[PDB]
């Protein structure tokens, strides 16, 4: 008798589908100003690829998605 | 060296140091600024600008709306590119910067060794950077991190690719732009804005495409006369 | 002590053998450099003659070495360096080495990332493995926690301190850069 499969069969593919340091001078310290070069944090911007009344409706749903 | 708050809408010139009020509140140095001790050195002429987050703890953010043409590889920016060659697994694409960026044959949406993408030399792309730094060549990718190309990949064909200033883009992509809204009423279209001053456009016919490209490359200072002139032309196409 | 010259004979093959900086003609050895000669002797009693220009006598960074270097160029694949101190004795003949991606930490994780381990213009020390064949490309490794970066300059001009295993900070202002800190 038997109830369960085998392994050789159950392997096939169609089936499966340091250290630290405490500086009292600089332990609890954090940067106060950070250098950025991105105009996004700076300023909000829409999604590049867009479309107007018909061309590539996929881009229309992308607009609806990324612009909110 | 005075009143960062009083020159948030004035023209700053390089060399100028400006200092900010306070124990303190973390802030961020924009792209055209630089830090000297506890002061902010200016590195590019510009109409200074500020912003604050909806919260009250974030502090603020400062920058300069500098106009220019040359691009610099930055991280997390959507960019048009032009495949310049292919070396084995990775193919090199131009961006308009110091050196050419690199792609990987398995970065496109749904690709593996047994499924390679259709990229031919001269083909143009809409990707984004994941390593943009001054010390290493920039690598880009045409797929969000989750694993879906949310509009990325090869552009296509049958369009016009031209080039404009970067501030022009930084303005057009604003949610309160008038030109790109009014254009959605005359004749249809579909266009890619690349933050490297490079723009791609497509419409049904070609006369329209040309009129559109001219508008865009001029819309920084168009006069109402020329404005309605090209609008009437589009209405007559 | 005697200084020799690129033409003078030194000895028969029956009274020595060429070690370096020499050559052989019929039944004789002949020097090849302006320098000092030396005939070492093995327990075999047959001497080995050699000639040396002790100005830069000789150095050799062997496998189990600990050699410093400076990070010039980098890539997502490897980072190239120049050899300065082999141990503690500098060498004006700056050799050129390389550090691979995986050969960066003892843990060997692929999660490692160069730009967060190294930067161009900082000094490290590592252990060579392969001498190289054509270009004598030294391949260095840092698969150890007391290896890697020791001194590293800040965003612009400040020298930073090795806080932790993969963190470094400048003392004047506050900013957490990422490297493969040593020790």
């Amino acid at each position: 008798r038997k109830t369960r499969l085998s392994k050789n069969l159950l392997r096939m593919k169609f089936m499966q589908r340091h250290w630290y340091l405490d500086l009292p001078e600089l332990k609890e310290k954090e940067s106060f100003i950070i250098e950025e070069q991105s105009f996004l944090l700076c300023e909000d911007l829409l999604y590049g690829r867009m479309s107007f009344r018909g061309f590539n409706p996929e881009v229309e749903k992308l607009m609806l998605q990324m612009n909110a | 060296a005075r009143a960062a708050r009083t020159v948030l809408g004035q023209v700053v010139l390089p060399g100028e140091e400006l200092l900010l009020p306070e124990s303190r509140v973390r802030v961020v140095c924009g792209p055209g600024l630089r830090r000297c001790g506890d002061r902010l050195l200016v590195t590019k002429c510009g109409r200074l600008r500020h912003k604050e987050p909806g919260s009250g703890s974030g502090g603020g953010v400062y920058w300069v709306d500098s106009q220019q043409k040359r691009y610099v590889p930055v991280k997390g920016d959507h960019v048009i590119g032009i495949v310049t060659a292919k070396s084995g697994d990775i193919f090199k694409v131009d961006v308009g910067g110091s050196e050419p960026a690199s792609l990987s044959y398995l970065s496109f949406e749904g690709a593996t060794k047994r499924n390679r993408p259709n990229v031919q030399v001269g083909d143009l792309i809409y990707g984004q950077f994941v390593v943009a730094n001054k010390d290493m060549e920039p690598e880009m990718v045409c797929i969000d991190s989750c694993g879906r190309a949310n509009g990325m990949g090869v552009i296509g064909q049958d369009g016009l690719l031209f080039k404009v200033t970067l501030g022009l883009i930084r303005k057009l992509l604003a949610p309160d732009c008038e030109i790109i809204q009014e254009v959605g009423k005359l004749h249809p279209l579909e266009i890619v804005f690349g933050m490297n001053g490079r723009i791609w456009v497509k419409a049904k016919t070609i006369q329209q495409t040309l009129i559109l490209a001219n508008i865009l490359e001029a819309c920084e200072h168009m006069t109402s006369d020329q404005r309605k002139q090209i609008f009437s032309r589009l209405a007559e196409s | 002590v005697r200084y020799c010259i690129p033409g003078e004979r030194l000895c028969n093959l029956e009274e020595g053998s060429p070690g370096s900086g020499t050559y052989t003609r019929h039944g004789y050895i002949f020097s090849s450099l302006a320098g000092c000669l030396m005939k070492s002797s093995e327990n075999g009693a047959l001497p080995v003659v050699s000639v040396v220009r002790e100005t830069e006598s000789q150095l050799l960074p062997d496998v189990g070495a600990i050699v410093t270097c400076k990070v010039s160029s980098i890539n997502s694949r490897f980072a190239k360096v120049h050899i300065l101190y082999v141990g503690s004795m500098p060498l004006k003949n700056s050799f050129r080495g390389t550090i691979r991606k995986e050969d960066v930490r003892a843990t060997e994780k692929d999660k490692v990332e160069i730009y967060k381990s190294f930067r161009p213009g900082d000094i490290v020390l590592a252990k060579v493995i392969s001498l190289g064949d054509a270009q004598s490309n030294y391949l260095l490794t840092t698969a150890e926690n007391e290896l890697g970066v020791v001194v590293a300059h800040s965003e612009s001009g400040i020298q930073m301190v090795p806080i932790s295993w993969c963190e470094m900070q400048c003392p004047k202002t506050h900013t957490k850069e990422f490297r493969k800190v040593a020790r």
